[PDB]
RNA sequence: UUGAGUGCAGAAGAGGAGAGUGGAAUUCCAUGUGUAGCGGUGAAAUGCGUAGAUAUAUGGAGGAACACCAGUGGCGAAGGCGGCUCUCUGGUCUGUAACUGACGCUGAGGCUCGAAAGCGUGGGGAGCAAACAGGAUUAGAUACCCUGGUAGUCCACGCCGUAAACGAUGAGUGCUAAGUGUUGGAGGGUUUCCGCCCUUCAGUGCUGCAGCAAACGCAUUAAGCACUCCGCCUGGGGAGU
């Protein structure tokens, strides 16, 4: 019942579209489980791979609490 | 006892000063079904009190009382199954109970060969904060809050 | 002395003890206290009263040198985490921000054995 | 040409080996502040500390495991595999129906793989911890509890070949009511369907009918109905001696 994120016919995550990517991190900086944000089955994987690539080149934080 | 609390058998006022406390104190001297004697030592002690420093047998009495009636008490409870004694918020009535109890008992050991000089001197000394009953209440309050640290959130 | 009037207060409380230290923003140490020093012993130093008194015996000294606001550092899963902050706000201070920092690893350590009692 | 296999078109995956790389955390080290405790227990003690401890801030070092995503999810023949990126590399599934024409199944001896502990040779060593030491409880405690700590745990190449190595359920193949979720697909209608509905292939869980079972229960992922090939058993001890 929770609408899928990819209603817009998106194909490639590209691990750089940080605007596109902020929908799924925790307001603290963690990751949000599928059942929480109601996402796909193969979409749950590439999301994580993208953001893990991003968390190395600095385009995203590891910890955002301070 | 096990089901629930139970009634409490209030007393009548006194036939001289008309005081529920006076009767409640006469009762706590009687031994073995013999009453009149207790009333006699009560009245004689009262007259002796009023003789030197005549104010009232009642007012100095309540003075000594408020000098005695405590405010806390160590109540041994094994919530942690151990020797935890937790300071308790003592009830109103039990306060008066203990007042009379300490007064009479600890006065019984004052030691006048005379019959009732023991009591009179005791309450007259208590009203002025000299005597172990006052020390007894202060000792209760000095063992309470002696361990209120680990025995209060219960 | 020197009236810095701007610093941070740290809180660190195990299952069996509690500490509070107040320093500046850097922060060079200013003033601290603990239930260990306040005369309590052992089986009691983990109670929500020791927290109150440690907090007081620290703040009443620290604010002398000149200090009104402070920041709050809360480590230490324990039981004074609640009483401590309020007790700071009781003796007249300006607890403003509250951040919880508890060291959580990313699974690179071996904890000890489990206890059998 | 139906079983098997190959071609052509697509799909998923913590399947494996090699080469580098990231952050958080614990610890040791350097320095600033800083004053008398820290840590531990059912209670205590041993212990570290006024040669300045715990705390706290800055930077450095080193080894190890990969927080959240994480799911009765995935892959592998089993043991098992989870940080990221690259080079080499195996297997499975759905579609089509080009092609060979039964090329199949099982499989004693043989060969290969094989958790953890263990051995050898050379490295490496942060945490944790058999042995060991000290402290406690106990009539006694060479144990449970606490403070330390050596081999080991990691890396390369060899060795050993064992687990309740479990679903205590050998492998191939075909037939016999349903309902319900979930991973990966291919088709058909509605269609913005990429959000529904219908048909089908492959795994993967729960309930349940015939049938079976000494009961407990199992039931298209049979422990039902049947054929083929292998392994094993025949009272408990003596003893896997």
């Amino acid at each position: 019942k929770v609408d899928y994120i990819a209603a817009n016919h998106i194909e490639y995550i590209d691990y750089k579209d940080t605007e596109l990517l902020k929908r799924f991190i925790s307001e603290r900086g963690k990751i949000l489980p599928r059942r929480v944000t109601g996402t796909g089955a193969k979409n749950q994987r590439k999301l994580t791979i993208a953001i893990k690539r991003a968390r190395i080149m600095g385009l995203l934080p590891f910890v955002s609490d301070e | 006892p096990r089901k629930g609390p139970v009634a409490k058998r209030d007393v009548l006022p006194d036939p001289i000063y008309n005081s529920k406390l006076v009767t409640r104190l006469i009762n706590r001297v009687m031994v073995d079904g013999k009453r009149g004697i207790a009333a006699n030592i009560i009245y004689n002690s009262f007259d002796i009190i009023k003789e030197s420093t005549g104010n009232d047998p009642l007012e100095v009495f309540e003075q000594a009382m408020k000098n005695v009636m405590p405010v806390l008490e160590v109540k041994a409870r094994r919530v942690g199954g151990s020797n935890y004694q937790v300071p308790v918020e003592v009830r109103p009535e039990r306060r008066t109970t203990l007042g009379l109890r300490w007064v009479v008992n600890y006065a019984r050991l004052r030691g006048e060969h005379t019959m009732e000089e023991r009591l009179a001197k005791e309450i007259m000394d208590a009203a002025n904060n000299t005597g172990a009953s006052v020390k007894k209440r202060e000792d209760t309050h000095k063992m309470a809050d002696a361990n209120r640290a680990f025995a209060h959130y219960r | 002395k020197k009236n810095i009037e701007s610093g941070v207060a740290h809180i660190h409380s195990t299952f069996n003890n509690t500490i509070v230290m107040i320093t500046d923003t850097h922060g060079n140490a200013l003033a601290w206290s603990s239930a260990g020093s306040l005369g309590f012993k052992g089986s009691k130093k983990s109670t929500p009263f020791a927290a109150q008194m440690a907090a007081e015996a620290a703040t009443k000294v620290a604010m002398e040198h000149g200090l009104k606001t402070v920041d709050v550092t809360v480590k230490g899963p324990g039981s004074g985490r609640e009483a401590a902050i309020r007790s700071l706000q009781a003796t007249g201070l300006e607890v403003t921000a509250i951040r919880d920092v508890t060291p959580v690893p990313h699974n690179g350590c071996r904890p000890p054995k489990r206890r059998r009692v």
